[PDB]
RNA sequence: GUGAAAUUCUUGGAUUUAUUGAAGACUAACUACUGCGAAAGCAUUUGCCAAGGACGUUUUCAUUAAUCAAGAACGAAAGUUAGGGGAUCGAAGAUGAUCAGAUACCGUCGUAGUCUUAACCAUAAACUAUGCCGACUAGGGAUCGGGUGGUGUUUUUUUAAUGACCCACUCGGCACCUUACGAGAAAUCAAAGUCUUUGGGUUCUGGGGGAGUAUGGUCGCAAGGCUGAAAAAGGAAUUGA
RNA sequence: AUUUGGACAAACUUGGUCAUUUGAGGAACUAAUUCCGUAGGUGAACCUGCGGAAGGAUCAUUAAA
């Protein structure tokens, strides 16, 4: 409220004189995505300044951004996932960025779990050759066969489990035997998963079997040249 | 061609806010209140309020520059309920005619898988 | 300067939407002028405007909130009239989000919303002129805001557990409050 | 009043639409109803009891024409008023008169003590009676 | 409100009131009167407080015109809140909301009344006349026992009221203890709050608690600096040490491991001495 | 934050936003007239320890059985004693507002508790408002566990699984829908039935409401033992005489 | 630090003084929801915490393309 009769409490002392015009001291910056996706510019964030290029190059290495593979990616079909990058290394009003996560949308979530099925959650903790401790979280619905009569699609607790062993020792040996950088190459097309799929067709028929997130845990020593050839050296212009 | 912001409409029960911040959440541009801009309290979280809240966010995020927002919209999440309300909806469509360029719109309410006790006690709390 | 919007369809809304589709998009291509789709590849709603041929920057979302209005569950009619008017909510929650319930207990409670054939539901309706329903649990309610906030303040104290009885009496007092004014 | 618990026949579009736009016309279709009836009846009566032939008394959109006009058909309502009832005269609105009703009016500071007591004693007399 | 329907009730609390013609009565909840005009009767003097200037109106309207107008006086308004002048006799037919306060306030008055009889709550009666080692005992049963000394009268059942309420009903007799005992009202009032904390533990462990011991704490430390000494460092908490000297009055006593139900007023006094003694006070 | 407010916290930037961290509970949607258990009760993952019903069986002992006082085991929530931890909610309590209307009687803080180990307590509308064991007496589908058979899709093929669905049959469950040639005052009941008046075995139990009364039928619980006052029109009144 | 003598002397008392403000009579003038177990209660015609019960009123949508 800022009405009349809204009394004054302690509160209202002594105040500051708008003087400092933010975004007039403040400064733009353009981010990029690494070379996996195919839109790597996305959007634009702001500095506080630029006085300290202590403020600067801080706040950029602690900014995580995070868009949805559509927008990155040109095809609206992967709208329900959504991926966090982190820019970790700065030139040249240009910010060089690298995966740090992935999720669903809630509405996506909400969207599958449907009352007539069992779901399936599978949970496995790994790390990948580039020493990046990662968790992925998958699920599994049991769909129905295509002359079902019965009304629901219960698995038993032992189909569960058989299950939730499959996933977790195929999502191991594939985030083991893979990089980070080919860990999201693997994971956009949706390859994973049919995997998955294309593994438990055999204890009991599923159906939206998807890599619900992905959780960065550890990072290693960090690494400018990688960070450069993963995203796929200037001089000035003699100021006198 | 434009730029893109985030817009955060977190519609509480009884208040709202429209907190408009750069991708990563970081730079926070402009925020405006329900009760900030209806000086009263019952109106505090009225569809007009936040209506008018939304016109001015729209203002300011012209002024910096950033025609298309991406959209948050919230519910006080928690132990308490967990669906946007009318004060969300109407902030959601007063900006969509101000003319920003909306790009998508989510629900990110913080929905508690397992929640602790809620205020209310065993009678059941509102009435 | 093309704009898009994509809303979803559970499939148990999905039926009906198929059997009053027909009376649906005439009401948002005639007077919003706004083009729709239904990706039922995807199962959603698609509603894009056109630079040149819409003239309202907030039709897009006044058919956005009417679709998903009716997605919600509501008669297409009232729906309807929550595009024609610009001040209709719609409001939800939950039993849980009251009180704590548990099975035999929630479904009694429901039962007391209901009312033996609706009477109780269709009281609230007409007297505080919005409109309610019931999901499992979810309880949503289209109106007015003043008057979603009225029929919610009735239908808490349903849940918790006042006869309705003593509810109906209530509702008459307010709605002979509200006829005069 | 009562409520409806049957469900409502008009939607919301329509309600509003309603509160867009004698008590209740049902009642004067009710009235109106009565009162032809009742009409039938004493006709019936009247035919009964009577010594003279009694014809059957009426039969029971567009511009229409007043056959009956209860005044001369050139008389103006300016013309059918008289003086008392367009201007009587009443008590006087500023609170420094006091103005009987043969039309004086009177200032109350400059009548003399003895006639404002006068003034005074009618009207404490009056307002007794009353 | 709630209407009185006997008058055979109405002598019963009038005998056993026990006017004398000397007397003057402060009356509480007349209602319809008929108290009103047998106290006039009766009594010297009659001072009736109310609250609601329609049963005022209705009561003056009903005895203008006798001869007892002249002794009768009326007092409007909320009556916590304004002066009580002396009164030899108290009646009360209040609602209870009020009446706890009117108990308190009538113990607190100074030259307290003879006798009072009021209507009470059957559970709030049982509470006031809980003797020590019953149920029903609570704090307030032992601050009104050890200030004055309480009886029962009669119960009234809820089928003697228009309207009826759903809440027993009973009067009782409450005599003020004269003169006052020689104890300070803080403290006593201190040691009763935390001793029945929890009514059926022990008080070890009501002191064991924690907000106690620190109350405590702030109390004796504020004491001894008053006294103007120091105490010996404790290693731990100060709390801690002041715990430990409780521990010793505790078992010195040897009423730690008793129930505050079933501790008379007797051990509650000892107790008092006994920290009074070794410089602790809760107010 | 409420119906409305108010204490409260907020230039040393609160509410909000981003990135993290810790702490203790808790285990959402999936959750069904489905499962497990002696009942109370029991939902995240993997492992270990034993246990259990059902089903299958051309395995085995050969009456070992049923009902049962005493006693024992366990026994929701609250509660007690002693330790531990103490995020959340929160009897008592402390406080704000006491504004009509309670149609819309709450807000801030919070001891004890909630959580845990070791002992007590042993009660709930602990309900399917109905002792147990056995046998017979109506139709119908669905559903969970096991087994047998049939058939094609889903599956796969010298590696490690050979599972899902559909159909008939089948024991055993959680319940359900129709009806009783039966029973009952009726509601109803697959037992609350077992052809008119009665015997398959066995344990415990029995001989309405308010009122009005007598109490030796009996158990509790009280006080004081210096202390006292004397009739009005001698009106009402901006309304009168 | 301490000490002498004066005048000023605050403040107080006892007043005096003038000054200004502020109790019932006289005398004029003008104006007119029910319940169960346990625990607790001091703004208690009853309330609260925790776990239970119905012996408490079910409308709308709903296989699949």
């Amino acid at each position: 409220a800022v009405g009349k009769n809204k009394r004054l409490s302690k509160g209202k002392k002594g105040q500051k004189k708008r003087v400092v015009d933010p975004f007039t001291r403040k400064e733009w910056f353009d981010i990029k995505a690494p070379s996996t996706f195919e839109n790597r510019n996305v959007g634009k964030t702001l500095v506080n300044k630029s006085t300290g290029l202590k403020s600067a190059s801080d706040a950029l290495k602690g900014r995580v951004v995070e868009v949805c593979l559509a927008d990155l990616q040109g095809s609206e079909d992967h709208s329900f996932r959504k991926i966090k990058l982190r820019v970790d290394e700065v030139q040249g009003k240009n910010l060089l960025t690298n995966f740090h996560g992935m999720d669903f949308t809630t509405d996506k979530l909400r969207s599958m779990v449907r009352k007539w099925q069992t779901l399936i959650e599978a949970n496995v903790t790994v790390k990948t050759s580039d020493d990046y401790v990662l968790r992925i979280f998958a699920i599994a619905f049991t769909r129905k066969q295509a002359n079902q009569v019965k009304r629901h699609s219960y698995a038993q607790s032992s189909h569960i489990r058989a299950i939730r062993k499959v996933i977790s020792e195929i999502l191991t040996k594939e985030v083991q035997g893979s990089t980070l950088a080919q860990l999201t190459s693997k994971l956009i097309p949706e390859v994973i998963n049919k995997e998955i799929e294309n593994a438990t067709k055999d204890i009991f028929p599923l159906q939206n079997i998807h890599v619900r997130k992905v959780k960065l845990l550890k990072q290693p020593k960090f690494d400018v040249g990688a960070l450069m050839a993963l995203h796929g050296e200037e001089k000035g212009k003699k100021v006198t | 061609s434009q730029v893109f912001g985030v817009a955060r409409i977190y519609a509480s029960f009884n208040d709202t806010f429209v907190h408009v911040t750069d991708l990563s959440g970081k730079e926070t541009i402009a925020r405006v209140t329900g009760g900030m801009k209806v000086k009263a309290d019952r109106d505090e979280s009225s569809p007009y309020a936040a209506m008018l809240a939304a016109q001015d966010v729209a203002a300011k995020c012209k002024e910096v520059g950033i025609t298309a927002v991406h959209v948050k919209i919230r519910a006080t999440g928690g132990t308490r309920t967990k669906t946007p309300g009318p004060g969300g909806q109407a902030a959601l469509r007063a900006l969509a005619r101000s003319g920003l360029r909306i790009g998508r719109i989510e629900d990110v309410t913080p929905v508690p898988s397992d929640s602790t006790r809620k205020k209310g006690g065993r009678r059941g709390r509102r009435l | 300067k093309f704009e898009s919007r994509k809303i979803m369809v559970p499939p148990h809304r999905m039926t009906p939407l198929r059997n009053s589709w027909t009376k649906i998009y005439p009401p948002l291509v005639e007077h919003l002028k706004l083009q729709v789709r239904m990706n039922l590849k995807t199962k959603s709603v698609e509603l894009r405007t056109n630079p040149k041929f819409t003239t309202d920057p907030g039709a897009l979302q006044k058919g956005a909130d009417f679709i998903k209005a009716f997605t919600l569950g509501f008669d297409l009619d009232d729906s309807i009239a929550l595009l024609r008017l610009d001040d209709l909510y719609i409001e939800t929650f939950e039993v849980k989000d009251v009180k704590t319930l548990t099975g035999d207990h929630l479904s009694r409670a429901i039962g007391r919303i209901a009312g033996k054939d609706g009477k109780t539901k269709f009281a609230i309706e007409n007297a505080t002129r919005t409109r309610i329903v019931l999901a499992d649990s979810k309880i949503h309610i289209l109106g007015g805001f003043t008057h979603i906030r009225m029929a919610r303040e009735s239908v808490v104290s349903l849940i918790l557990g006042s006869p309705p009885g003593k509810v109906y009496g209530n509702l008459r007092t307010v709605a002979s409050r509200l006829k005069e004014r | 009043f009562e409520l409806s618990d049957v469900k409502s026949s008009k939607s919301l579009a329509e309600i509003y639409e309603d509160d867009y736009t004698a008590l209740s016309e049902e009642l004067q279709k009710a009235h109106s109803e009565i009162s032809e009836l009742y009409a039938n009846l004493v006709y019936k009566l009247d035919v009964l009891s009577s010594v003279h032939f009694v014809p059957k008394p009426a039969s029971t959109e567009t511009p229409t024409i007043s056959m009956e006009d209860a005044q001369p058909l050139y008389m103006s309502n300016a013309s059918s008023l008289a003086p008392q009832e367009i201007y009587n005269v009443g008590k006087a609105e500023k609170d420094g008169e006091i103005r009987l009703k043969n039309g004086v009016a009177m200032s109350k500071e400059e009548l003399t003590r003895e006639d404002k007591n006068r003034l005074r004693r009618a009207l404490k007399r009056k307002r007794s009676k009353a | 409100q709630h209407i009185l329907k006997n008058p055979l009730v109405a002598q019963g609390i009038v005998d056993k009131a026990q006017i004398r013609p000397s007397d003057v009565v402060l009356e509480v909840g007349p209602g319809t009167g008929n108290l009103t005009v047998r106290i006039l009767e009766q009594a010297k003097n009659v001072v009736a407080v109310e609250m609601d200037p329609r049963m005022a109106a209705e009561l003056t309207k009903r005895v203008r015109g006798t001869p007892v107008e002249k002794k009768l006086e009326i007092m409007l308004g909320d009556f916590m809140k304004t002066e009580l002048p002396y009164f030899d006799i108290c009646i009360s037919n209040t609602p209870y909301q009020i009446s706890s306060p009117l108990v308190f306030k009538l113990i607190n008055q100074p030259r307290p009344p003879r006798v009072s009889i009021l209507m009470f709550q059957r559970e709030f009666a049982l509470r006031l006349l809980a003797r020590p080692g019953d149920s029903l005992y609570c704090r307030l049963s032992a601050n009104v026992q050890m200030w004055a000394n309480v009886t029962h009268i009669m119960k009234v059942g809820k089928n003697n009221f228009r309207p009826p309420p759903q809440v027993e009903s009973s009067v009782v007799r409450l005599e003020i203890k004269n003169p006052r005992p020689q104890v300070d009202y803080n403290e006593w009032d201190g040691l009763l709050r935390i001793v029945f904390v929890r009514k059926n533990r022990t008080i070890s462990a009501g002191f064991k608690s924690t907000t106690v011991m620190d109350i405590l704490e702030k109390n004796y430390k504020t004491f001894l600096a008053m006294n103007n000494e120091m105490v010996d460092d404790t290693k731990g908490s100060m709390h801690d040490v002041v715990k430990e000297k409780i521990d010793t009055v505790l078992k010195e006593t040897d009423l730690g491991d008793k129930r505050a139900g079933k501790c008379d007023q007797n051990d509650f006094l000892r107790l008092l001495y006994a920290f009074h003694q070794v410089g602790i006070h809760f107010s």
